[PDB]
């Protein structure tokens, strides 16, 4: 099986990838505000 | 205190976010700004301030809260 | 678990550091469920 | 010598065909990933509002995205039509719609065959694909036992491609129970779909009775037991007046006081006229004025306000009551009754859940989940399920899905081509080729060699094993009857019908003319 | 996170395939009418100079018209190459070039086969197409009688698709005689082509001297 089945379109592969990143960033903005040694944010 | 760069991952609207040190210092600097204005006006040896409406019209006072009310304060921590 | 007062490895149930089962039962279920609906996505297109 | 006004576009024959094709194929090639079990969802987002939606329902994608290409806007509509006429098959319609036109460009260019002659061939194939559909149709007779296990399948098949894939068995029984409970009624208003955020997806349920997005008349008892219900449309807060123009002209203030208490008396009497009904539960579409709200409380009658033409109609079907006005002669109108109306909590909001009703002919399904989009989709996914199953109460024949249905037509259309002959013959075979291109993408989204698998399933169905379908987890040819992948005949009959029409409309097109935009 | 500078375009896999095909096909399809006897001529015109030219030579079209699609410009050059190495087969190269690429997209999409596997398959075929070509080849020996009549033919064939189709025979002997005359030199400076406006086309000649 060297020929195999070729995955044609690539937007999927890169959209998932770029969504996770876009999401992990929000979860990252919050990390400072967890637990008793957590800090508040002014909006 | 070089103007901070907007992150390349996070996506916020008509809005900017400064974190950790940059804000902690901004707060303190804006807090001294408001406080240092009225440190001249403390004590019997303290003096009074002259506050112009911009149309000439003005008020002269010591009463700290009346000075701080009049000054246009832009910062939250201020 | 971590106790802030002790700064290290200490028995947290006895340390009186306690959180409801629901706060963790729902915590994982929602996250794991959300991930499922984030991974469904294979394209974004802008609508009217 | 110019003819038209300015900013006017004239795309003629050679170029008009380009728009027609490129437009359809573009739309088809947009929803191709929606099709099938191991199919994926799109994320639509408007520039207005900052809103979005995470969807599969092919219609919801096409109906949303803006488009310029008229040939595309044609297929967009045929997608709405299918959602109106069947509820499911939105994506299938469009893909088969495009793949027919894809196979037309390939004939118009590569072969040089007149479009009217491809039309006059597509037509011969379409009446033969619809032919062998009815012949392969499995109508289910009196055995409602055999027909229930049949309907559940329909749902299981419809649902696997949406988020509800993992929870198919659970949601299938929720849909099947709801439609069978609907007692034949083909109106979906009767099933209230209340989505409340939180918990799992397995946590969604159909209530045995009805849950109402309303409250009790004030400090009234929270849970009524052994209910009896009057359902009403009459005015309360507005204060019933004889329409015309009843203006009071009081000579001196003294008569105003009396006429003020008079309006109060007109109410007290209109509640006493109701009191005579002998009923502990009063539900009314209109508002209950701050006054009547108390008059019911002192009497012990529970009073619910604001449940519109919608809410009232369902309550009348679930409680077996009547949408009553007048209230002058209680003997002639029919009351509603149920067992218990206790006010439950669901995450935050207080709902009054009618439980143990007289006739289940109207229901409420409560959907649950972790995300507002997840809920959005569950409702949209569910509507697709409460459509096929509701329309198979009217159209009770079944056809085996999993590509099987479309293959059996690909068979007959392909043998009728060995019968027709000429230059039309090619367009007849092409129709069959386009029908094949559906199981092809069902296989392409899952991941296995589209070429090999479709080519393996062709052989079987053509060889006379007209049950053979696609096992889209195991990548094999599997018996569709024995694996319960069943679909509505009315579905498949619409898909081919609708698509064949799209084809002829567009294939007739040879001149696209656009006027200066407003 | 943006990588490149501005005005920079990134056409990756799924979109880079489109360009490569759209380009080739769009160019192949442009000259398709040139091919063969009952083939037609294009009228090219510059923005510059108020100049134009009515042509068949498929290179002369491709060389001239402007293009952006890099894949197209690839085929455009393969056109000049042919005009360099052989002089004829300009349009025959481009069409066969595009028709291969058309046939690839139909494999890459409809079937879903790997491009590199298509390559390792287009390769085996090419070596076999060139194979039989030499087996079917008709080499003409010492019989210069049998070879001149043979040459006159090649021209008659080449010529039929240009304005010179009607006076094929005439122009065929004007070429055959000129090249034989050239005595086996392969430089064409030795034949000065002087075009003087006027008269019939059948009025054209190779001077004795
Ligand atoms: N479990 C399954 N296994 C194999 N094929 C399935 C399964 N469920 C559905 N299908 C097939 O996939 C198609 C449903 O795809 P879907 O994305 O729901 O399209 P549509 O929106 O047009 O209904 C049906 O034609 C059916 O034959
Ligand atoms: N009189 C003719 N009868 C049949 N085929 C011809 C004739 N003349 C040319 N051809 C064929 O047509 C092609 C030549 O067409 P042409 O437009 O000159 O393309 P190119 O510039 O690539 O040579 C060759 O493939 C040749 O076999
Ligand atoms: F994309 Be569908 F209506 F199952
Ligand atoms: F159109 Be060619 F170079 F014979
Ligand atoms: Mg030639």
């Amino acid at each position: 099986p060297s020929n195999a089945t070729f995955k044609n379109k690539e937007k999927p592969q890169e959209v998932r990838k770029a969504n996770i990143i876009a999401a992990r960033s929000v979860a990252d903005a919050i990390r400072t505000s967890l637990g008793p040694k957590g800090m508040d944010k002014m909006i | 205190q070089l103007f901070n760069n907007s992150r390349s991952d996070t996506l916020f609207l008509g809005g900017e976010k400064i974190s950790g040190d940059d804000i902690r210092n901004q707060n303190v600097l804006a807090t001294m700004a408001v406080a240092n204005v009225v440190k001249s006006s403390l004590g019997p040896v303290g003096l009074d301030k002259m506050l112009v409406d911009d149309i000439g019209d003005f008020t002269v006072t010591n009463d700290g809260a009346t000075i701080l009310s009049l000054l246009d304060v832009q910062h939250p921590a201020g | 678990g971590i106790s802030v007062r002790r700064s290290g490895t200490t028995n947290t149930y006895e340390e009186h550091i306690l959180q409801p089962v629901l706060v963790s039962t729902s915590a994982i279920t929602l996250a794991s469920e959300c991930v499922k609906s984030i991974l469904r996505i294979d394209d974004i297109a802008f609508s009217r | 010598v110019q003819i038209f006004g300015d900013q006017v576009t004239e795309e003629r024959a050679e170029n008009a065909r380009l728009s027609a094709f490129v437009g359809a194929i573009a739309v088809g090639d947009l929803v191709k990933s929606t099709l099938g079990p191991k199919g994926m969802d799109k994320l639509l987002q408007s520039a207005s509002s900052n809103t979005c939606m995470v969807t599969n329902d092919g219609a919801t994608i096409l109906k949303s995205i803006p488009l310029d290409n008229p040939a595309a806007k044609v297929l967009v509509n045929i997608s709405k039509v299918q959602d109106d006429e069947v509820g499911d098959g939105t994506t299938s319609v469009t893909v088969l719609s495009a793949e027919l036109l894809r196979e037309a460009e390939k004939l118009i260019d590569q072969s040089k065959i007149h479009p009217q002659t491809i039309i006059e061939g597509y037509r011969l194939a379409s009446a033969a694909a619809l032919d062998a559909l009815t012949k392969a149709a499995v109508d289910n007779s009196h055995d409602k036992t055999m027909f229930r296990e049949d309907l559940i399948h329909i749902a299981k098949t419809t649902l696997s491609s949406k988020i509800l894939s993992q929870d198919k068995d659970h949601f299938a029984e929720l849909a099947t129970n709801a439609i069978l409970r609907l007692k034949g009624s083909t109106n979906l208003e009767h099933i209230q779909i209340i989505k409340i955020l939180g918990g799992k997806l397995s946590d969604s349920f159909l209530d045995e009775g009805f849950i109402l997005a309303k409250k009790f008349g004030n400090n009234q008892p929270k849970r009524i037991e052994n209910a009896k219900i009057l359902i009403a449309n009459t005015t309360l807060d507005t204060d019933k007046v004889k329409i015309f123009g009843t203006k009071f002209k009081v000579d001196s203030t003294a008569k105003l006081a009396q006429l003020e208490k008079a309006e109060r008396e007109k109410m007290k009497n209109k509640i006493a006229k109701i009191s005579k009904f002998g009923i502990n539960t009063f539900i009314n579409r209109q508002l209950i004025y701050d006054y009547p709200e108390q008059l019911f409380t002192d009497l012990g009658i529970n009073s619910i306000e604001h449940a519109d033409f919608e809410g009232v109609e369902r309550l009348a079907l679930v409680t077996g009551g009547e949408v009553v006005s007048t209230f002058d002669e209680p003997s002639k109108c029919k009351l509603g009754e149920c067992d218990v109306i206790e006010e439950i909590m669901l995450g935050e909001q207080p709902f009054l859940k009618f439980s143990g009703c007289k006739a289940g002919e109207a229901c409420t399904i409560v959907l649950r989940g972790a995300t507002d989009q997840t809920l959005d989709e569950a409702e949209r996914s569910l509507h697709d399920a409460l459509s096929v199953l509701s329309q198979t109460t009217k159209e009770t024949r079944t056809v085996l899905g999993g590509g099987c249905a479309e293959m059996v037509m690909s068979k007959a259309v392909d043998t009728e081509a060995q019968n027709i002959d000429g230059k039309k013959s090619l367009a007849v075979e092409a129709f069959a080729r386009a029908l094949r291109q559906l199981p092809t993408i069902l296989a392409d989204n899952a991941g296995f060699d589209s070429s090999e698998l479709v080519s393996k399933l062709r052989s079987s169905i053509y060889n006379g094993i007209s049950t053979s379908g696609l096992d889209l987890n195991n990548g094999t040819i599997a018996d569709m009857r024995q694996l319960g992948i069943v679909e509505s005949y009315k579905l498949k009959r619409a898909v081919v019908s609708s698509a064949s029409e799209a084809a002829e409309v567009l294939l007739r097109v040879d001149n696209i003319i656009r006027a200066r935009p407003r």
